[PDB]
């Protein structure tokens, strides 16, 4: 179960190797903070 | 309180993942490391489907346990450390008020399907006026070792981060014996640039 090469192909392959059509986390509502790291 | 990540019953002090190498004496990287304003509210709708759903599901978790004890953390991971004497480990540190036996279990999903679980009983220490839980250098499975190699041997962070879109960790504390949850954290993953994160009370 290296359910983990389906990680890398999703994005480095990337859509020859099968995983479901996934929403990345900018496109959802979510606080600002959220991609601002701290300092 | 509503400034930090926990529960009417049960608080997290600690939290932080790491490798150290031996040699004579021992030196260590931190991958992540939380220690314990109002925290910000993420609404729990919008991550639903980065975790199990239908039936032994974070929504069902949710909607039944007290929700004042479920959070979101963002982690920004840091990557940049070194093979002979490594050990990966990841240590925690609970308080409460009260005295239980907590059961603690962490999944490891990818895609929203969990790969591995974890789980270990934890028991109270009494110090002060109240009463300690530490988990302790416990080992990082393979798994986890593994797609820290996979991950750093990329050649951008940004691909990292990218892959990284779809590797979640949900982690459920609950009461042994009163199948009360105490705390349920969600954790999803970045990389710094640079080792930080936010957390977040969610909500509905």
């Amino acid at each position: 179960e290296t359910d983990l090469e389906a990680l890398f192909n999703a994005v480095m392959n990337p859509k020859t190797a099968n995983v479901p059509q996934t929403v990345p986390m900018r496109l959802r509502k979510l606080p600002d903070s959220f991609f601002k790291p701290p300092e | 309180s509503m400034r930090s990540i926990a529960s009417s019953k049960l608080w997290m002090l600690e939290f932080s993942a790491f490798l150290e190498r031996q040699q004579d004496p021992d030196t260590y990287n931190k991958h992540l490391f939380v220690h314990i304003p109002y925290l910000e509210t993420v609404d729990i709708r919008q991550i639903y489907d980065k975790f199990p759903e239908k039936k032994g599901g974070l929504k069902e978790l949710f909607e039944r346990g007290p929700s004042n004890a479920f959070f979101l953390v963002k982690f920004w991971a840091d990557l940049n450390t070194n093979e002979g004497s490594a050990f990966y480990g990841v240590s925690s540190q609970y308080e409460s008020p009260e005295n239980m036996i907590i059961t603690c279990s962490t999944k490891v999903c990818s895609f929203g399907k969990q790969v591995v679980e974890k789980v270990e009983t934890e028991y109270a220490r009494y110090e002060n006026g109240h009463y300690l839980y530490r988990i302790h250098r416990s080992p990082l499975c393979e798994y986890m070792i593994n797609f820290i190699h996979k991950l750093k041997h990329l050649p951008e962070k940004y691909m990292m981060n990218s892959v990284l879109e779809n590797f979640t960790i949900l982690q459920v504390v609950t009461n042994r014996d009163t199948q009360e949850t105490l705390l349920c954290i969600a954790y999803v993953f970045e990389v710094s640039a640079s080792a930080q994160h936010h957390i977040y009370r969610l909500v509905k």
